[PDB]
RNA sequence: GGCGACACACGUGCUACAAUGCCCACUACAAAGCGAUGCCACCCGGCAACGGGGAGCUAAUCGCAAAAAGGUGGGCCCAGUUCGGAUUGGGGUCUGCAACCCGACCCCAUGAAGCCGGAAUCGCUAGUAAUCGCGGAUCAGCCAUGCCGCGGUGAAUACG
RNA sequence: CGCCUCCUAAAAGGUAACGGAGGCGCCCAAAGGUCCCCUCAGGCGGGACGGAAAUCCGCCGGAGAGCGCAAGGGUAGAAGG
């Protein structure tokens, strides 16, 4: 690289908000961010976050049987 | 909306209407003068002809439409715009 | 804007925008003519054109009564043009003494 | 806020009650 | 970004800070300050980032938030508009849908006002 | 040499799960990354405020690496473009800084982007190479909040050795790669 | 079913645009009326609307009842906001045979326009105007912000 | 009405008509000298704002692009950048 235009980079720890820390290489030593793959929805698993709602409409009211037949 | 704690209500008339069809094995046109009634799961895939005040309007019912009432489909203004 | 009542009448859109034509009329005088409102009624003898329209000046209040509708509407007009002339000039009456 | 129900002030002009304004 | 994918307001105390998120109102506000036992009177420009992530992770968890909540929202109307039920003819037009009388007012569903 | 742990994981993890999935006779043709190259379409700094030094910074913070200037090569009317002028950057990463990159790309860009639901799956090449944009560069763990006087995205490149697309949703898959189906 | 339509236009009003203000809490002072499938203390359940219990009263006794602005203390700090509360999603309560069209209320979420309003134009001369709440007639419920009354605090200004 | 390019012009040069078509009367301090480096248009596929067309990646692509201005000749083994 040509000298005096670039950042340089040096080993680096970011920190999740899952408490997570992850070893690489930045223009900055330490970093704290909100989340990360470790713990993030789409990549873990398939964690249903707040909605595990099996829909959960429109057959399934179910208040209830008591119209009769 | 009607309470929790009251029934779920259908003008009794469509239900045995309804239930008579399931029995014998449906299915045909069911002309009713019913906005009121709940659609109700039992319904789901009859076709109900709902009265607006002028027509029988052909709904076919299906499974997303369960708790909406009858004339919710049988619209009641003929509106095309203005000028 | 301008706005038209039909009394105990059906009229077409055509009549009304009539109206409108027939009193564009009084923007001659180069003045403001406030939420004017005519109304066109059929009494026993002939039908009614009455109209009330404010003015910077003032308020232009008048009645039309004839045999023929259009003629009635006319008329209507000649009495709202006195009066609004009478409104825009008479104050010019008496810059001296 | 006279026509905001979520107040005390609300409730009050609405003539009602819950947990805004409470009896 | 801090929660919920929204930089909530700092210089601001954190009961109504976190109101400026989509999906919370004064009611989750007070809520999620007690599950997470911090005071509402902490400027957000004061929290560990301790008392932070507690916040973070729970609300998250908890509540529907953001883009989710919003598609939900879209995706109820969208079914509504679909089914051809009357409510779904309202949207479908644009116009007001709880019954308002429309022949005069209306304005915030209409749009202002439209030249003839 | 760096050692990097997505590097690393390519030569342990990855090479040989590929050799299994595709049986190559010779280690030359097992796929390899060759360069990330990032770009700026910009052009909001065309007449305006041609300091656009401030997104060269952001962009050589995030890469470690300064990037280049483009220019356009024709003058263009409805875009407002006279020929010659700076409308975008960008930055050709090879070799361990490429690595870097795609190292915090995948565990923690990626990660903050907006109801993210995934890469897509068909932005794939034809040739085995893989292209995909950002909206913009709070994603990356350099550029917060404070430091930003304005949102821009981005245009990324990632250029691989592979003759198909097949073998690089492989390759790129393996190495970390969230694709939503 | 409609009278509740909705490219538009006009009249009457409500609520605001904020610090002489907004929210939470603690605490005061009215009057006129109304009330037996009627008003409902008190106890309990629910964040709540309300539900279940349940005493009194043909009512100068008992109840609707809390008057509100006000006062004391606390937050907000000039931001389309702790302003504003429109619109919309979701979830309930009640009346009623029945709330799609089309009721009201409660709660979570949403949180519009609006930064004091062109031409023009209304009211009021004193306990008036302004502001503040309470009742009633109609009435199952209610679109009442309408109407008829009732008190609270309480100005400015009239050369002519 | 002078000058340039093409055609007429009969495969050397030249060749008329109030024959058919267009241009000039400038410009560039680099748009000049030299050394070094680089290669186009266009098509398809891929990519936030971003579109037929801005910038980026890939494959094809001998020159159809460029060469200040008309036209012609020339030209990437550069006269182009
Ligand atoms: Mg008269
Ligand atoms: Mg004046
Ligand atoms: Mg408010
Ligand atoms: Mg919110
Ligand atoms: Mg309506
Ligand atoms: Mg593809
Ligand atoms: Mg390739
Ligand atoms: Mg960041
Ligand atoms: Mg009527
Ligand atoms: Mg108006
Ligand atoms: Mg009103
Ligand atoms: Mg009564
Ligand atoms: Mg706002
Ligand atoms: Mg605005
Ligand atoms: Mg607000
Ligand atoms: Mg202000
Ligand atoms: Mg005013
Ligand atoms: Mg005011
Ligand atoms: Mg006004
Ligand atoms: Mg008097
Ligand atoms: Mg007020
Ligand atoms: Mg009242
Ligand atoms: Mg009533
Ligand atoms: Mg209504
Ligand atoms: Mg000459
Ligand atoms: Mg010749
Ligand atoms: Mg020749
Ligand atoms: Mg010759
Ligand atoms: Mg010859
Ligand atoms: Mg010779
Ligand atoms: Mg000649
Ligand atoms: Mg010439
Ligand atoms: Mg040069
Ligand atoms: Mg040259
Ligand atoms: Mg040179
Ligand atoms: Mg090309
Ligand atoms: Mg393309
Ligand atoms: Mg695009
Ligand atoms: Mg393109
Ligand atoms: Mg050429
Ligand atoms: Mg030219
Ligand atoms: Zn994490």
């Amino acid at each position: 690289m040509k000298e005096g235009i670039h950042p340089k980079l040096v080993p680096a720890r970011i920190i999740c908000g899952c408490g997570n820390v992850i070893e690489t290489y930045s223009t900055k030593p330490e970093i704290y961010v909100e989340v990360c793959s470790k713990c993030h929805p789409f990549y873990t698993g398939q964690q249903r976050f707040v909605d595990t709602e099996g829909r959960v409409e429109r057959f399934q009211r179910r208040y209830g049987d008591s119209y009769r037949k | 909306p009607r309470s929790l704690k009251k029934g779920v209500f259908v003008d009794d008339h469509l239900l045995e209407k309804v239930l008579e069809l399931n029995a014998k094995g449906e299915k045909r046109l069911i002309k009713t003068w019913s906005r009121r009634s709940t659609i109700v799961p039992e319904m789901v895939g009859h076709t109900i002809a709902v009265y607006n005040g002028k027509q029988h309007v052909p709904v076919y019912i299906t499974e997303n439409m369960v708790g909406h009432k009858l004339g919710e489909f049988a619209p009641t203004r003929t509106y095309r715009g203005h000028g | 804007t301008m706005n038209i009542t039909s009394k105990q009448m059906e009229i077409t859109p055509a009549i009304r925008q009539h109206v409108a034509d027939r009193l564009a009329k009084l923007e001659k005088w180069q003045t403001h003519l406030i939420n004017p409102h005519i109304i066109l009624s059929k009494e026993p003898q002939g039908f009614v054109a009455d109209a009330t329209i404010n003015t910077p000046n003032g308020v232009l209040v008048a009645s039309g009564k004839h045999e023929d509708m259009y003629t009635a509407i006319n008329e209507l007009i000649n009495k709202l043009e006195r009066q609004l002339n009478k409104l825009q000039h008479k104050g010019e009456a008496r810059r001296a003494a | 806020g006279k026509g905001d129900r979520r107040t005390r002030r609300g409730k009050i002009w609405r003539g009602t009650y819950g947990k805004y304004r409470p009896r | 970004a801090r929660i919920a994918g929204v930089e909530i307001p700092r210089n601001k105390r954190v009961d109504v800070a976190l109101t400026y998120i989509y999906g919370i109102g004064k009611a989750r506000a007070k809520e999620a300050l007690e599950k997470t036992g911090i005071n509402p009177a902490t400027r957000v420009k004061d929290l560990t980032e301790a008392e932070v992530v507690r916040l973070r992770e729970y609300v998250e968890n908890t509540w529907k938030l953001e883009g989710e909540l919003r598609a939900e929202v879209a995706a109820n109307i969208k079914r509504l508009m679909d089914i051809g039920c009357y409510r779904g003819l309202r949207h479908r037009r644009g116009l007001p849908v709880r019954g308002q009388r429309t022949r005069t007012n209306a304005r915030t569903r209409k749009g202002p006002r439209k030249t003839v | 040499p760096l050692d990097v742990a997505l590097k690393r994981k390519y030569y342990e993890e990855v090479r040989p799960e590929l050799i299994r999935r595709f049986g190559y006779q010779n280690v030359w043709e097992v796929p390899r990354l060759e360069k990330v190259v990032i770009n700026q379409g910009l052009g909001e700094a065309k007449e305006d405020a041609r300091i656009l030094e401030k997104a060269a910074q952001e962009l050589a913070l995030i890469t470690g690496q300064k990037p280049a200037v483009t220019r356009a090569k024709k003058s263009i009317s409805n875009f407002k473009l006279r020929k010659g002028m700076p409308i975008g950057l960008r930055v050709t990463l090879r070799r361990d800084r490429m690595w870097i990159f795609l190292e915090k790309l995948l565990n923690v860009a990626l990660p903050r982007i907006r109801d993210f639901r995934g890469l897509n799956p068909n932005s794939f090449d034809g040739r085995g190479n893989y292209n995909l944009g950002l909206r913009e560069q709070l994603i990356f763990p350099e550029i917060t909040y404070d430091m930003v006087d304005a949102l821009r995205g981005m245009d990324i490149a990632v250029v691989t050795t592979a003759e198909t697309d097949e073998e690089a949703r492989a390759l790129l898959e393996l190495l970390g790669f969230p694709f939503r189906k």
